RNA sequence: GUGGGAGAGGGUGGUGGAAUUCCCGGAGUAGCGGUGAAAUGCGCAGAUACCGGGAGGAACGCCGAUGGCGAAGGCAGCCACCUGGUCCACCCGUGACGCUGAGGCGCGAAAGCGUGGGGAGCAAACCGGAUUAGAUACCCGGGUAGUCCACGCCCUAAACGAUGCGCGCUAGGUCUCUGGGUCUCCUGGGGGCCGAAGCUAACGCGUUAAGCGCGCCGCCUGGGGAGUACGGCCGCAAGGC
C-alpha cells in the first residue's frame, strides 16, 4: 500500500512551507503518487475495472487542481509539473 | 449364513418408495426390502403401509440371520419414513437408536427443473 | 512488515525423530522465507470433528510470527509440500474482540 | 419457540476472534454442525458476523464440524 | 493532513467441506426409477439400498437478515497478496480550487459470436414415453449447443425506485446497520416503516419528497402503420444505434 513514511516523505518534499499539508502542490504530489501506484497495479490486473474507476476520478481531481494552479500561479505550476514529471 | 445378531437398519424414504436395507455393523448388507419387494407395484410403493410391510419384511429376513438389535439410520423425507421406523420399533427387534442422516448439499449441483424454485 | 499466525496440523502417527524432523523443516523454511518467530504454542495432538486424511486426530502447532507480506503465500505453499503436513492456515493477526467483557 | 436460553447469556467473557477455542465455539453450533442464528446465540450483528468467520476457520482446521448426524428422532 | 471504523466493492494466487455423477472393491438380490395414473428408461454383463477407496466438474448449506457493499450491470465457503470507494473524530493545511455536462472515452445482467480448453449436474434444439379431439405443449425418460475457464467480440433488458445529477429550505414518531461523545441520553453516515405542512387525476409521495427553491443535462407532443422502410454508422455474425 502506502506507508506513513512514504506519504510524509512526499508531503515534506512538496510542502510550500513547514506544516503545509493541504496546499495544491502537496495535493498534486500525493495524487500523483497514488496514480502511479494504481496504474502500476492496473498494469497487471487488467481485469479490475472497479479500481480503474478510482483511477479515472483521481486523474480528474489532479487535472482540476493543476488547472487551478496554472490559472493562479503559472510559476508554481511549471515548477510542479517539472518536479513531478507530469503533462509531458 | 452368518449369525450376525447386532447391526444397522438403513431406512431410505423417498416420495416414490421406501427401501429398508439391513446390514452388519460394518455396513455390509445382509437383507433388504422395499415397496416392490412386497407385492406393491405402482404409486402404491410410496405408501406408509408399503413402508410398514417393507420394514417388517427386511426385519423378518434379518432375524433369520439371528439379529437381535439394530441402529436405525433414516435418509430422505417421504411418506412413511416414520411408519417404517415404527414397524421396526416393534418388529421384535430392539432399536437401540435412530438417526437422521439425510444428505443435503452445501449448494453444489443444479437441480432438475422439478426441484428448482 | 506484518504479523501473522501460522497453524499447522500434522500426522498423529509420528514418532519422536519423525516429528522433530518435521518441526526442523518447518523452522528452516520459516526462516528461509524471512519469518521471525515471536511466540509458539504446541498444543500436541487433539481430537478432530472430522477425519483429516483418513485420521481421526491431528497434531497442532501454532506460531505467532513477523514476516514480509509478499512472502506469505509462497511460504505457506512451501510449508504444504511435506507429506506429513496435513493442514496449513496462515492468518493475519488481529487484536482480540470480546463479548461479555 | 427458542425460549430455552441464549448462548451468550451462559458464557462469560471470551475472544470472538479466537478460532481455536473449541469448547466455547461448540456452544454456538446446533445438534447438527449448523451455526445457530442470533435468536439463539443472543449475539449482536457485528458479534455474530465475527463469530461466523471464526467458526469457519475452526471448521477448516478440523476443530469444528461442518455437519453432524441428528440423533433420537 | 492526522488518527479511528464497517463492508458478498474489485483483481490474482491458494485452499476446505457437503452433495451429484462416474471408475474400482466389498457385501447383498429383484427390482429400481418415475407419475394424477403410467410408460419409455435402467436392472441376472447383478441395478436399486449399504460400506470402503479413487477421479473429476461445478456451486458454496447453516451464519443470512426486514442486513452490508458498489455508479450501474452486480457482489456470498475459507486464506494471503494487490486495489477502488466510504464514514466518524480533531478544526491542523490550500483558499471558490465549485455544480452540471452535447460529443468523446470507459463499464455494462442473460443469451449470443470467434479461437482453444473444459464438461459433474442442469439443459434450447432434438430423440422418445405419456396426456389430448389433436398436443409440433404442459408431465416422464434421454439429450447436443450452451451453462464453466482463458482471451477477444456483442451493447441489449420490466439495465426498475419504471423516479437525471448537485445544493439550500420545510413537524415529528418508530425499527435497524455503522461511527463518536459527559454512553438513560447527545451527535454523524446509511437502510426501512407511520406520518406535519405541502403536493398529487387518483394511487400515493412526505428531511431517502413525488414538498418549497436555483443550476445544468436527457427526453415527451393522439393510436395504429413501426422500432418498420430508406440512408448512414457499428458488428465475424446474430444484430445494434
Ligand atoms: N461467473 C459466476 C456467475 O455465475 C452465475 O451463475 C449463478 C446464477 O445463475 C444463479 O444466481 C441465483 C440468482 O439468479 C437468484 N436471484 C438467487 C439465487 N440464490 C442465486 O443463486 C445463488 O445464491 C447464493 C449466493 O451465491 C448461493 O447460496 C447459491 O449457491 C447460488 N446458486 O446461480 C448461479 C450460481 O451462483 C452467472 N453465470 C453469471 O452471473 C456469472 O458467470
Ligand atoms: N481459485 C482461484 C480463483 O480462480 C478464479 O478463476 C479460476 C477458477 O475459476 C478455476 O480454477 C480451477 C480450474 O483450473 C480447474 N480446471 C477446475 C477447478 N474446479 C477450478 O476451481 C474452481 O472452479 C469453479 C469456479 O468457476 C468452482 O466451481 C470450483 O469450486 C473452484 N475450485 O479456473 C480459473 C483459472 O485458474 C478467479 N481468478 C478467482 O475467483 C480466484 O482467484
Ligand atoms: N477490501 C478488501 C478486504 O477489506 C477488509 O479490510 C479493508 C478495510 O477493512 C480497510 O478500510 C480502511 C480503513 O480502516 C482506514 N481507516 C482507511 C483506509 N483508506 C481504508 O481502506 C480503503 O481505502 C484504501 C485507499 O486508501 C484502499 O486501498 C482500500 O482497499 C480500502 N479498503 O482497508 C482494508 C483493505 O481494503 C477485509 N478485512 C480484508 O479481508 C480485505 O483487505
Ligand atoms: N477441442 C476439440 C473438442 O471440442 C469439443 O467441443 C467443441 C465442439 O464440439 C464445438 O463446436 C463449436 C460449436 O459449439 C459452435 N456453435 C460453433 C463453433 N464454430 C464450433 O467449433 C468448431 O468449428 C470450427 C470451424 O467450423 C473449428 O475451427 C473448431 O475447431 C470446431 N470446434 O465447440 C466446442 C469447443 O468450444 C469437446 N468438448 C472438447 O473436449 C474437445 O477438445
Ligand atoms: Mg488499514
Ligand atoms: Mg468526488
Ligand atoms: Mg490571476
Ligand atoms: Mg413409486
Ligand atoms: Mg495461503
Ligand atoms: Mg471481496
Ligand atoms: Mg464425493
Ligand atoms: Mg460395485
Ligand atoms: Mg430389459
Ligand atoms: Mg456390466
Ligand atoms: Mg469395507
Ligand atoms: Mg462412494
Ligand atoms: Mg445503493
Ligand atoms: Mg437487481
Ligand atoms: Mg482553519
Ligand atoms: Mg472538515
Ligand atoms: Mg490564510
Ligand atoms: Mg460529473
Ligand atoms: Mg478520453
Ligand atoms: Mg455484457
Ligand atoms: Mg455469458
Ligand atoms: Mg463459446
Ligand atoms: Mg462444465
Ligand atoms: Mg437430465
Ligand atoms: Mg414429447
Ligand atoms: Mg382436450
Ligand atoms: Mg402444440
Ligand atoms: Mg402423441
Ligand atoms: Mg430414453
Ligand atoms: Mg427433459
Ligand atoms: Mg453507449
Ligand atoms: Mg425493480
Ligand atoms: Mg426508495
Ligand atoms: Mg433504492
Ligand atoms: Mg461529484
Ligand atoms: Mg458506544
Ligand atoms: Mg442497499
Ligand atoms: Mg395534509
Ligand atoms: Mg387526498
Ligand atoms: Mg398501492
Ligand atoms: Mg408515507
Ligand atoms: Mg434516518
Ligand atoms: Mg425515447
Ligand atoms: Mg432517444
Ligand atoms: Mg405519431
Ligand atoms: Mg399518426
Ligand atoms: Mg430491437
Ligand atoms: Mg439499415
Ligand atoms: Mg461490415
Ligand atoms: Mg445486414
Amino acid at each position: 500500500p502506502i506507508t506513513k513514511e512514504e506519504k510524509q516523505k512526499v508531503i515534506q518534499e512538496f510542502a510550500r512551507f513547514p506544516g503545509d499539508t493541504g496546499s495544491t502542490e502537496v495535493q498534486v504530489a500525493l495524487l500523483t503518487l497514488r496514480i502511479n501506484r494504481l496504474s502500476e497495479h492496473l498494469k497487471v490486473h487488467k481485469k479490475d475495472h472497479h479500481s480503474h474507476r478510482g483511477l479515472l476520478m483521481m486523474v480528474g481531481q489532479r487535472r482540476r487542481l493543476l488547472r487551478y494552479l496554472q490559472r493562479e500561479d503559472p510559476e508554481r505550476y511549471r515548477a510542479l509539473i517539472e518536479k513531478l514529471g507530469i503533462r509531458g | 449364513k452368518r449369525q450376525v445378531a447386532s447391526g444397522r437398519a438403513y431406512i431410505h424414504a423417498s416420495y416414490n418408495n421406501t427401501i429398508v436395507t439391513i446390514t452388519d455393523p460394518d455396513g455390509n448388507p445382509i437383507t433388504w426390502s422395499s415397496g416392490g419387494v412386497i407385492g406393491y407395484k405402482g404409486s402404491r410403493k410410496g405408501t406408509p403401509y408399503a413402508a410398514q410391510l417393507a420394514a417388517l419384511d427386511a426385519a423378518k429376513k434379518a432375524m433369520a440371520y439371528g439379529m437381535q438389535s439394530v441402529d436405525v439410520i433414516v435418509r430422505g423425507t417421504g411418506a412413511g419414513r416414520e411408519q417404517a421406523i415404527r414397524a421396526l420399533q416393534a418388529s421384535g427387534l430392539q432399536v437401540k437408536s435412530i438417526v437422521d442422516d439425510t444428505p443435503v448439499p452445501h449448494n453444489g449441483c443444479r437441480p432438475k427443473k422439478k426441484f428448482r424454485k | 512488515m506484518r504479523r501473522y499466525e501460522v497453524n499447522i496440523v500434522l500426522n498423529p502417527n509420528l514418532d519422536q525423530s519423525q516429528l522433530a524432523l518435521e518441526k526442523e523443516i518447518i523452522q528452516r523454511a520459516l526462516e528461509n522465507y524471512g519469518a521471525r518467530v515471536e511466540k509458539v504454542e504446541e498444543l500436541g495432538l487433539r481430537r478432530l470433528a472430522y477425519p483429516i486424511a483418513k485420521d481421526p486426530q491431528g497434531y497442532f502447532l501454532w506460531y505467532q510470527v513477523e514476516m514480509p507480506e509478499d512472502r506469505v503465500n509462497d511460504l505457506a505453499r512451501e510449508l504444504r509440500i511435506r507429506d506429513n503436513v496435513r493442514r496449513v492456515m496462515v492468518v493475519k493477526s488481529q487484536e482480540p474482540f470480546l463479548a461479555n467483557a | 419457540p427458542s425460549r430455552k436460553a441464549k448462548v451468550k447469556a451462559t458464557l462469560g467473557e471470551f475472544d470472538l476472534r479466537d478460532y481455536r477455542n473449541v469448547e466455547v465455539l461448540k456452544r454456538f453450533l446446533s445438534e447438527t454442525g449448523k451455526i445457530l442464528p442470533r435468536r439463539r446465540t443472543g449475539l449482536s450483528a457485528k458479534e455474530q458476523r465475527i463469530l461466523a468467520k471464526t467458526i469457519k476457520r475452526a471448521r477448516i482446521l478440523g476443530l469444528l464440524p461442518f455437519t453432524e448426524k441428528l440423533v433420537r428422532k
